[PDB]
């Protein structure tokens, strides 16, 4: 139920939105920008993950 | 008033970057009142030094290519955003970086200023493939707070903006991750109390414990207008 | 009829309102249905069970 | 994800993973604002045309 | 009252016979919590009798499911009332319409899994208004029997007891009206006859150490069941035609 | 530190119950940091005077009936919970109320204490129908904070258990609704700043401006643990 729905919402993407094609140091900067109000969970972004 | 003030109990600093801070005793409901109110300040309001402007010779824009180099210019700019830097006296420093030959350009190749600390001298900035290839640039590091990207900077500063000046989103804020856990503190009689565990993750330019005192001190300074 | 009554109440046609999280204060990511539902208290009370 | 995690890492990693998946799942599901409006139940344009 | 009803509400409440509806229309001569007195109009009133109806409303007492039963007046003192109008509302009725539960501002959305599988997240504000606070009316009985050994009676005299237990009881051995009680406290003091009793050596010595020699009578006082706690609203005493009575009776 | 402190600008008190308090200039992000942190304290922690205990003659419990009275005893208790009362010196006052005849018993029928203000003297407490009927009671008003029910108070001290004292929920906290609006303050250069408009809707007594000062001071009292101890 909610668990699966919540993950689908997160991963699922959308067009541009706030802060399209931005560039992040890590998945922590992604939490930083989303909860800062300067990116949607549905923004295409070129992030660097190890 | 039954004022029940907390006390900074334990600080388990697992690393100089990541440190846990347990807190009690807190009266119920205040665990989150403080928890988030703090989190918000600690992410946005905390100030730091970050790269604002860069200037490379034989380069006119961030979209172009330089021979003898794996990374593109934007890829270099991104490595300089998260370049850990401290500026001791000034609020604006322009460091120079010259290097050549087959070597992974690190932050130790930068000519460090009298009053500038490069925290991570092993930090990768560029990779040089050709030995004939030579790179030279001028990195402007300014001090600010929060996140001020070029999009948020071109919406506010619409003054001088010539071509060539690569605007890199400078991550002024030194706290990278903060998150607070609200567990239950059990007192003989008060079993509904809660403890606040703040797991912070800064870069090293500001101490974790020191940063929490900065965010509590700025909050007390805004309460001077409300008499007591 | 219901949406016409909602316009008399100067309520949204939708029935979804802009909600804010109490814990935090920041808004939820997008509207939620709010209204008055006539609920009941069933005889199956826990003091009579445990 | 959980089966992969299990066959690769082992038991401990999966229990943790399973819980964290659950926690973030619920949390972000609640952040979405996911509701049940009556305009959410969209009838197609041309039902009265088909019937 | 339900904000989102069907209309059948009043029909149910009225026909259930739980409310008190007016037999004849007129002005309420007297309003009271216990009863209602209504003066009948000339057209309806019979010429023989006086023409003043009496409705003694059923006040708080028990249900078959151990819940509250009340009839509150839904009319003001000296109010003109039409024939067949609801004069007093029942335990789940409001201006004659059915009122089963309560309506409240609800919001459909998940909340950190505190509404996982249909689980409910209710505000403290609901609990503050005490609006979902239901009332339970239990009925505990105490029986004086005639055993082979002899008859039982009902007195405050109970062997092996704390003054704390006999504080809420009177001399007769019945708890006062309005006395709060809790599991372990005794509602009604009872004692039955005790036969040939082998005082075990360890009890003969213990009854010879502190003293307090118990009499030839057993204990079986009706005490609040372990867990339950409420307020005594009334007590009723049933006796055969013979043995002299308690002072409380 | 670029400390930018706000200042209490305008207080539009539309009513003594409901009053707006606009606030600027606030640096970004702090609009909500303060907004909610305040709201939480202003709902739960704020202190006031409310009825704790009542004592009526010819009455043994809150479930019983009194002749010559429309309302039952519980309905009276509820009218005394939301009785607006202020106690100037003490933290515990027992006011007495005697009244009779055909009259809607108001709060003006209470014998007011030297250092006690009944904010709403027209406040209804009971209705008397019979002229022969007479009511007499003793209302204990204590000072506290938040919400202290009878179920939380029947499992603590309880020294003297006198048969006749009826415990009633006392809604100490005076703030009924609070909500804060975060609008944009525009400065010559700073256009990202925000202003905080707190719409407060309280009962009687606790003045809107006075309550805000009490909540801010209590938050600064909690912060002395973070300034001093690291």
């Amino acid at each position: 139920q909610d668990v699966v729905l919540g993950l689908y919402y997160m991963t699922r993407d959308c067009v541009n939105a706030k802060g399209e094609g931005m560039v992040l140091t890590g998945p922590k900067e992604a939490e930083r920008l989303y909860r800062s109000g300067l990116a949607s969970l549905h923004a295409r972004v070129k992030v660097r993950i190890t | 008033t039954e004022f029940l003030k907390p006390r900074l109990v334990d600080i388990e600093q697992v690393s100089s970057t990541h440190a846990k801070v347990t807190l009690e005793p807190l009266e119920r409901g205040f665990g989150h009142t403080l928890g988030n109110a703090l989190r918000r300040i600690l992410l946005s309001s905390m100030p730091g030094c970050a790269v604002t402007e860069v200037e490379i010779d034989g380069v006119l824009h961030e979209y172009s290519t330089k021979e003898g180099v794996q990374e593109d210019i934007l890829e270099i700019l991104l490595n300089l955003k998260g370049l850990a830097v401290r500026v001791q006296g000034k609020d604006e420093v322009i460091l120079t970086l010259n290097k050549s030959g087959i070597g992974p350009v690190t932050a130790a190749d930068i000519t460090h200023d009298g009053d500038v600390e490069i925290v991570k001298p092993q930090h990768v900035i560029c990779h040089l493939t050709d030995e004939n290839a030579s790179i030279s640039m001028r990195i402007k590091v300014q001090r600010g707070r929060g996140y001020v990207p070029a999009s948020t900077r071109i919406h506010s500063e619409e003054d001088e903006r010539p071509i060539g000046r690569l605007l890199v989103d400078a991550c002024y804020s030194p706290v990278e991750r903060i998150a607070y856990n609200v567990e239950a503190a059990r007192v003989e009689q008060r079993t509904d109390l809660d403890k606040l565990v703040i797991e912070m993750e800064t870069n090293g330019t500001i101490d974790p414990e020191e940063a929490i005192r900065r965010a509590a001190t700025i909050l007390a300074e805004q309460l001077e207008a409300f008499v007591d | 009829e219901i949406k016409e009554l909602l316009k008399l109440g100067d309520l949204p046609t939708s029935g979804q309102i802009r909600l804010y999280d109490g814990r935090t204060g920041e808004q939820f990511e997008r509207p939620v249905t709010v209204g008055y539902m006539y609920m009941l208290k069933l005889n199956h009370l826990v003091d009579d069970k445990m | 994800m959980l089966n992969t995690c299990y066959r690769i890492l082992g038991l401990k990693p999966t229990v943790i993973f399973a819980d964290q998946i659950m926690y973030t799942g619920f949390a972000y599901a609640a952040r979405s604002g996911a509701s049940v409006g009556i305009d959410d139940m969209v009838i197609p344009e041309k039902k009265h045309e088909i019937i | 009252k339900p904000l989102v009803g069907t209309g059948m509400e009043r029909a149910v409440a009225v026909d259930s016979g739980v409310t008190a509806v007016a037999k004849r229309g007129g002005v309420v001569q007297y309003v009271d919590a216990s009863r209602i007195v209504i003066k009948v109009n000339e057209d309806e009133m019979y010429p023989g009798e006086a023409g003043i109806d009496i409705y003694n409303l059923t006040k708080y007492t028990r249900s078959n499911q151990n819940t509250c039963i009340n009839q509150m007046p839904c009319v003001s003192l000296g109010e003109p009332v039409e024939r067949g109008d609801v004069l007093a509302d029942g335990p789940s009725t409001d201006l004659g319409e059915l009122a089963l539960g309560q309506n409240m501002r609800v919001a459909f959305m998940p909340w950190n899994g505190y509404n996982f599988e249909d689980s409910i997240l209710v505000s403290e504000r609901v609990v503050q208004e005490d609006r979902f606070t239901t009332i339970h009316i239990q009925e505990l009985a105490c029986v004086s029997r005639d055993t082979k050994l002899g008859p039982e009676e009902i007195t405050a005299d109970i062997p092996n007891v704390g003054e704390a237990a006999l504080s809420k009881l009177d001399e007769s051995g019945i708890v006062y009206i309005g006395a709060e009680v809790t599991g372990g406290d005794i509602l009604v003091g009872k004692v039955t006859p005790k036969g040939e009793t082998q005082l075990t050596p360890e009890e003969k010595l213990l009854r010879a150490i502190f003293g307090e020699k118990a009499s030839d009578v057993k204990d079986s006082s009706l005490r609040v069941p372990n867990g339950v706690s409420g307020t005594v609203i009334d007590v009723q005493v049933f006796t055969r035609d013979g043995v002299e009575k308690d002072k409380r009776a």
